[PDB]
């Protein structure tokens, strides 16, 4: 079950804060659009293997989803929530998803919301936000930030889901003057986009406008070495040994 | 490079790689100037909106971009 | 070098028996240990062999099935058990460490530094 | 094993007999890897070759061994009456496995 | 550890540098915030190829320094406790692997390292050789022989995290003026005054569109406040 996809892969990972920026980056992000994958609910709803960051939205607005499950390095750990002793942790697998009911772990607090997630290579990385409505066509600005310290999923709980992942990328951000990244623009997904983003402004003039080097990759590669192999004597050089 | 009839105008767009030949990586063109693409050639000839080079020039018109 | 190992655990016939060599001054680990079989003139058997420095094992397939070798390193110490035998199972048993690869140290320290010290499974009477 | 050599070669000293310890081409041919062996009966043995002809260590005087194929070939280098005694043989093997020759009396002559 | 099957430790929010009772330290300093650490004992010839830039085994198969990290290590001989009459053995290593390590790539598999055509299905052999070794470290061991004990280091350099070393210190604070400032992920001089505006919370600071920190979220009580460069121009 696939579908499109569009905006607000976007995310905060920064210490740093600035106002009105207009900044642009060169991290992980969304190619955002016309790949996702979307599901009915049915009677399957499969595990599936992690893919350079991972992407999520979905809809049961009775809370139905319980969440998620994660296998990890090629133990993992785990994480299940309700209104009370909402905890992580890491184990052995034991379980089933089914609604009516070890070395680490911690512990903390038309619907629908968005969740995307990555490791930190020594951290970890959180990200959500949540709005009810159905895609994310439009832009608006997203995953305020979890983190934790540093392969597979899992998921526990008619209702609705969507799928994806993310790619390295370069986008130029753009702001609310209270330092939030209220709009951004790619600079990978269309040549186009990769002339605005190379400009550093959100609009240009008509007109004509150097956009990038080239180059014609190389089909493959030889290597004509010599003909000949004749055993070099060091099996003599370094072993008369009358030296 | 690039030629655009502005940001705010459209998302229509035209590119040309800069006098080198086609064959190698729709509208596509030559010139005795390098490989055009999503411009339109026009057979009509107009007073310069855009350069182009070598005596040709680009512009919007029939509502979109032209060469 | 040391190397020693149990006598003549003796029974009478149909059952199993155990055996513990011992070698040592050799750093015991450096390679895998061999078993070995003689009788008074008959010919002389190989069985299969550990590693100490793993549990890994090779074996001569016709002894798989009635052979228990195992090793230790609390006391640098190497085991086997002879098990629910054939009747009249009876010769003088061994301990060798050979094989093929050199492992540092002395770098062809091998088989005859320990093709080594013998003792009886038998059955006898007073 | 069917690996085999014969029993009591023998001669009067110096005369080097020698020892086809002889075997198949998935054995003592198959493997660069042939071992030798000779005793005094009831002793721990004595081993004078561990591959083809490469003798141990202090392993020099009056031994010979080598190989040709499927045979290990092995000249005790003349003897010299040093044997109430008798010769082995043996290989690594297939799948790492090891064999065991037959061996052979040995006997001296005047 | 042993190096092969080496064990990480992560640790926060509290030097023994303050003596130098234990012999060896290669360091790249001499406070801040958090780390990641690690610790082995060493024959003393093998650390050599512990440092940035280093070849052989131990970069191949057992561990790897990343050749641009930041960190320290301190190493002591460990004879006195460990290098003991015949044993030892416990103290393991990997020989060999199909490839070369990644930095703190770690890998205690112990299937038989097969080498060419070879398929050496799980048991040893000639070009069928078994992946380990271990040191058997003993008494009658030279000095390359002799174990070291060695701890290594490396830093947690981002500063919105709050952590720090044990020793460390802070004042009160004023709102005006210029003066002298110091965070556990923060230091300098500057003029501060109040803010116009608080910050996303995980900003532990605004900076200038020159890149210049402009506000930093005060632990007094996470506060933001907003600070010129202390009064100057010319004359
Ligand atoms: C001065 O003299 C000394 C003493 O001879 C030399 O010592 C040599 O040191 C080398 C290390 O640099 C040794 O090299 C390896 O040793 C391994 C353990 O012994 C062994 O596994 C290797 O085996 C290959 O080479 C052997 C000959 O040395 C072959 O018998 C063996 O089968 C291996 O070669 C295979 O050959 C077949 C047939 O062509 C191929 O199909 C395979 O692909 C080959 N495999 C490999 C892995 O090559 C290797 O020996 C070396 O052993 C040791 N010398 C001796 C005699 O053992 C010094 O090097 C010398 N100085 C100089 C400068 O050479
Ligand atoms: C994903 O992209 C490919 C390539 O353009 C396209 O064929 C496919 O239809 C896209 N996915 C969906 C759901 O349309
Ligand atoms: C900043 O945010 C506040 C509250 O969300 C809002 O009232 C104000 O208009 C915003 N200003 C700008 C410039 O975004
Ligand atoms: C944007 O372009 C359109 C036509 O290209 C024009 O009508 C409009 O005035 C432009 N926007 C502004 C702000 O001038
Ligand atoms: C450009 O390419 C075409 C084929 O793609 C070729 O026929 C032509 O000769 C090329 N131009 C020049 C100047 O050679
Ligand atoms: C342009 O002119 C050329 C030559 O006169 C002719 O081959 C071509 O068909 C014309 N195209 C158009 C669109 O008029």
């Amino acid at each position: 079950a696939y579908t499109n996809s569009f905006t607000r892969g976007v995310y905060y990972p920064d210490k740093v804060f600035r106002s009105s920026v207009l900044h642009s980056t060169q991290d992980l992000f969304l190619p955002f659009f016309s790949n996702v994958t979307w599901f009915h609910a049915i009677h399957d709803n499969p595990v599936l293997p992690f893919n350079d960051g991972v992407y999520f939205a979905s809809t049961e607005k009775s809370n139905i989803i319980r969440g998620w499950i994660f296998g990890t390095t090629l133990q993992s750990l785990l994480i299940v929530n309700n209104a009370t002793n909402v905890v992580i942790k890491v184990c052995e697998f034991q379980f089933c998803n089914d609604p009516f009911l070890c070395t680490f772990e911690y512990v903390s607090q038309k619907n629908l919301r968005e969740f995307v997630f990555k490791n930190i290579d020594g951290y970890f990385k959180i990200y959500s936000k949540h709005t009810p409505i159905d895609l994310p066509q439009g832009f608006s600005a997203l995953e305020p930030l979890v983190d934790l310290p540093i392969t597979r999923f899992q998921t526990l709980l008619a209702a609705a889901y969507y799928v994806g992942y993310l790619q390295p990328r370069t986008f130029l951000l753009k702001y609310n003057e209270n330092g939030t990244i209220t709009d951004a623009v790619d600079c990978a997904l269309d040549p186009l986009s990769e002339t605005k983003c190379t400009l550093k402004s959100f609009t240009v003039e008509k007109g004509i406008y150097q956009t990038s080097n080239f180059r014609v990759q190389p089909t493959e590669s030889i290597v004509r070495f010599p003909n000949i192999t004749n055993l070099c004597p060091f099996g003599e050089v370094f072993n008369a040994t009358r030296f | 490079s690039v030629i655009t009839p502005g940001t705010n105008t459209s998302n229509q767009v035209a590119v040309l790689y800069q006098d080198v030949n086609c064959t190698e990586v729709s509208n596509v063109f030559q010139t005795r100037a390098g490989c055009l693409i999503g411009a339109e050639h026009v057979n009509n000839s107009y007073e310069c909106d855009i350069p182009i080079g070598a005596g040709i020039c680009a512009s919007y018109q029939t509502q979109s971009i032209i060469a | 070098v040391q190397l020693v190992q149990s006598g003549a655990e003796v029974k009478k016939p149909g059952a199993s028996v155990r055996v513990s060599c011992k070698a040592s001054g050799y750093t015991f680990t450096g390679y895998y240990m061999h078993w070995v079989r003689q009788a008074p003139g008959q010919g002389l058997e190989w069985m299969g062999w550990i590693n100490p420095i793993s549990d890994g094992t090779n074996y001569a397939q016709k002894f798989q099935g009635w052979v228990t070798m195992t090793r230790d390193t609390s006391i640098s110490t190497v085991y086997m058990e002879l098990s629910r035998l054939r009747s009249d199972d009876t010769a003088v048993y061994y301990c060798a460490r050979g094989g093929s690869r050199c492992s540092g140290g002395n770098c062809y320290g091998w088989a005859y530094d320990a093709f080594d010290i013998w003792g009886q499974g038998t059955m006898i009477t007073v | 094993s069917a690996l085999t050599q014969p029993a009591s070669v023998s001669g009067s000293p110096g005369q080097s007999i020698t020892i086809s310890c002889t075997g198949t081409s998935s054995d003592v041919g198959g493997y660069n890897f042939v071992s030798w062996y000779q005793q005094h009966p009831g002793k721990a043995p004595k081993l004078m070759i561990y591959d083809v002809s490469k003798r141990p260590s202090g392993v020099s005087n009056r031994f010979s061994g080598s190989k040709s194929g499927n045979t290990a070939s092995l000249t005790i280098s003349g003897l010299q009456a040093e044997d109430e005694a008798d010769c082995y043989c043996s290989s690594y093997t297939s799948s790492s496995t090891f064999v065991f020759g037959t061996g052979t009396k040995v006997t001296v002559l005047g | 550890a042993s190096v092969y099957a080496w064990n990480r430790k992560r640790i926060s929010n509290c030097v023994l540098y303050n003596s130098a009772s234990f012999s060896t330290f290669k360091c790249y300093g001499v406070c801040f915030t958090n780390v990641y650490a690690d610790s082995f004992v060493i024959r003393g010839d093998e650390v050599r190829q512990i440092a940035p830039g280093q070849t052989g085994k131990i970069a191949d198969y057992n561990y790897k320094l990343p050749d641009d990290f930041t960190g320290c290590v301190i190493a002591w001989n460990s004879n006195n406790l460990d290098s003991k009459v015949g044993g030892n053995y416990n103290y393991l290593y990997r020989l060999f692997r199909k490839s070369n390590l990644k930095p703190f790539e770690r890998d205690i598999s112990t299937e038989i390292y097969q080498a060419g055509s070879t398929p050496c299905n799980g048991v040893e052999g000639f070009n069928c050789y078994f992946p380990l070794q271990s040191y058997g470290f003993q008494p009658t061991n030279g000095v390359g022989y002799q174990p070291y004990r060695v701890v290594v280091l490396s830093f947690e350099l981002l500063h919105a995290p709050a952590t720090v070393c044990g020793p460390k210190k802070s004042t009160n604070l004023v709102k005006n003026k210029c003066v002298n400032f110091n965070f556990n992920g923060l230091t300098g001089t500057g003029v501060l005054t109040e803010s116009n505006k608080k910050f996303l919370p995980f900003q532990q600071f605004g900076r200038d569109i020159a890149d210049t920190t402009d506000a930093v979220r005060d632990p007094q009580t996470l506060e933001i406040l907003d600070i010129t460069p202390c009064s100057f121009g010319g004359v």
